[PDB]
């Protein structure tokens, strides 16, 4: 089966460097032309680079020409992209696809056919800030709950209702940024019985700062 | 470069219907009578699928209710009937030429019976308060469709300043969506207020659903 | 819309009791009638019980008729189950489910239209004990790391690797009982390159023990 | 009691393909005209969703790509086409009498491409080892179809005693099937031996995956 997966993604510096690899598997690699696509809210899909099974022939966007670099590694099965002068504008999701060929009998079609999940690119230099996790307590036979997770930097931030046992009704709204920190909120909702006589608890991680945090939401008073 | 430009931005079709998205590119796209028009399907926190290439021919696996049209400059993605898993980001491609152009997107959605939301407020913890801060909490959840107004009133008058709003994409087993506003202030001037309300117009209503707290 | 939501499961000693709630919203909960209908591998869907809108008319199923009694609290818009003299095959997972009346053209027809997620009740004498986890550590572009968590009880653990971060080309087995313990284990497979540069860990949780372990997977030697 | 029988226990469709699910009761089940047959989706941590009332009448929001057919004691449910989605176990139930039946379930999956496991070997961890215990696992990742023959070979021998094996349920986004298979020893009884294996045999091959380490 296709397999492609990207990695090396992170924060990083404007004017920085960084170096993200895409590991594939299922397919005779050094047969496939690979490409790397990138999106972000203001863009969509925008197409980086271009490298033929053997390297012999490449393609830059214009953005990323004479910064980025895509390069292969056939025997270990690796595609990378090494990007240096990072500029915010770069900031994105990387998606390496792979360019499958249909044999068509009007000569063989080319068409990315397989993308990975990709990789998270933030060139910024805002400072990496652990958050803060406040409870949210209430003020019917349903009650919502919820955690404020504010203050932090930089994304993604994981947030698990009971160590993951609350999985249904649970709402976990996308991340804003108001001046470098971002906030976010969840919700999550049980019968008015369950609490507060069974304990609710948000588990919040945040890896760039390498902070897990876990908050009993208990009544106000 | 040529231009890909898809309409309309956003769709909404209910269970059952046939949706239609529209791809023009700014330059012809078939080389010969071959449509180098491409069509990828796109689901929230998920890799791009590709649904369809060479214009109308289906990628692997693609049931039988996509297909694409057109030829040229004007191609078609069409779906029939729509099915409770379609919600996702529809993008055209061209591969003709040299860059790869994609479209802006067309977000199609499941349009499901309408919703009211279930609106929750919720005061600063005392936590974020003995740290100086006051962020006053409202969940606007489950609704449809997403257009909705969401204002602030501190002892009566409207606050504009100081919020941020976030909605969650079309939920997957709902079909609804929701949001969180959040009004963000000092311990300060939290303390100089009595009451906080959070207010949410939706078509479900001609009344607004008040939600309030006086601290 | 309709939402019914079980609560009220657990662990409980053959002999003993336990009353499931079951919290309706969406619908004019006094109008329908409700069920409780349970699963177990031993049994598939099996019919527990029925209430009329207005408890004039109940049917238990003979397995049950002497032990359980349906209810309701039609202002609370609450359904119950009281469970008494359990026996283990009354382990299973319980749902309520409503009535709900179809308007045919010839009169209307009722259907169990909506269900719950259900609630988890183990009848055993067994006792709670927390799992061990081992780390699973390699002896190709992409390396299979793993988590073992043996020798616990009740179900159910919770698995998570990198507190959820690494999620795609994750396998959670099942969890399997050999003399009243259970063994689970779950794989992850992430690019050769990321480890072990890049730290691997499973967060394991077992709300019944009380018990949460994070493990990280370091290389042999 | 009115006994539904399902017929198959399992199947394995292709997407695109029909699917044809049979139940037949010990007793009729249509009150003079009117059939009481009933069907209901499940698939996998979810709860059970009504497909089919009455033995035809479509449920909400269920596409017409399923249908039910029959009367009186035989009945039948359909899928055409088949779709990545509809994997799950499909139950039929009468409501005529009291107790309400259903049906033992039959288990629709997706006939995808065969494709051998991948198999991964792990020893007694350090940690497991100063317990005195010794379990040896091996993963059987991403295959189909799910019929494989897992063995171990402790010093070449059979070994029975001890194992527990494990399958996850086809995968939603795979349509493929995995399994550990844990072998269980004492820290003693480990240390006597020198060569532990895991072996697969499964239709994609005729020679098994024989996975191995010497502790």
């Amino acid at each position: 089966d296709v397999q492609l997966v990207e990695s090396g993604g992170g924060l990083v510096q404007p004017g920085g460097s960084r170096k993200l690899s895409c590991a594939a598997s299922g397919f005779t690699f050094m047969r496939f032309g690979m490409h790397w696509v990138r999106q972000a809210p203001e863009k969509g899909l925008e197409w980086v680079a271009y490298i033929s099974s053997g390297s012999s022939t490449i393609y830059y966007a214009d953005t990323v020409k004479g910064r980025f670099t895509i390069s292969r590694d056939n025997p270990k099965n690796t595609l990378f992209l090494q990007m240096t002068s990072l500029r915010s504008e770069d900031t994105a999701l990387y998606y390496c696809a792979r360019s499958g060929g249909i044999e068509r009998y009007d000569g063989t079609y080319y068409v990315m056919d397989y993308w990975g999940q990709g990789t998270s690119v933030t060139v910024s230099s805002a400072k990496t800030t652990p958050p803060s996790v406040y409870p949210l307590a209430p003020g019917n036979s349903m009650v919502t709950l919820g955690c404020l997770v504010k203050g932090y930097f930089p994304e993604p931030v994981t947030v698990t209702w009971n160590s993951g046992s609350l999985s249904s009704g649970v709402h976990t709204f996308p991340a804003v940024l108001q001046s470098d920190l971002y906030t976010l909120s969840s919700s999550v909702t049980v019968p008015s019985s369950p609490r507060p006589s069974e304990t609710v608890t948000c588990n919040v991680a945040h890896p760039a700062s390498s902070t897990k945090v876990d908050k009993k939401i208990v009544p106000r008073d | 470069d040529t231009v890909l430009t898809q309409s309309p931005a956003s769709l909404a079709v209910s269970l059952g219907q046939r949706a239609t998205i529209s791809c023009r590119a700014s330059e012809s796209v078939d080389y010969y009578g071959k449509s180098f028009m491409n069509w990828f399907q796109q689901k929230p926190g998920q890799p791009p699928k590709l649904l369809i290439y060479a214009a109308s021919n289906q990628g692997s696996g693609v049931p039988a209710r996509f297909s694409g049209s057109g030829s040229g400059t004007d191609f078609s993605l069409h779906i029939h009937p729509m099915e409770e898993d379609d919600s996702a980001m529809y993008f055209c491609q061209q591969s003709k030429e040299v860059p790869w152009t994609f479209g802006g997107g067309t977000k199609l959605e499941i349009k499901r019976a309408d919703a009211a939301p279930t609106v929750s407020i919720f005061p600063p913890s005392s936590e974020q308060l003995t740290s100086g801060g006051a962020s006053v909490v409202c969940f606007l959840n489950n609704f449809y469709p997403k257009d909705i107004n969401v204002k602030w009133k501190i002892d009566g008058s409207e606050r504009q300043n100081g919020v941020l709003n976030s909605w969650t994409d079309q939920d997957s087993k709902d079909s609804t969506y929701s949001m969180s506003s959040t009004l963000t202030l000092t311990k300060d001037e939290y303390e100089r207020h009595n009451s906080y309300t959070c207010e949410a117009t939706h078509k479900t209503s001609t009344s607004p659903i008040v939600k309030s707290f006086n601290r």
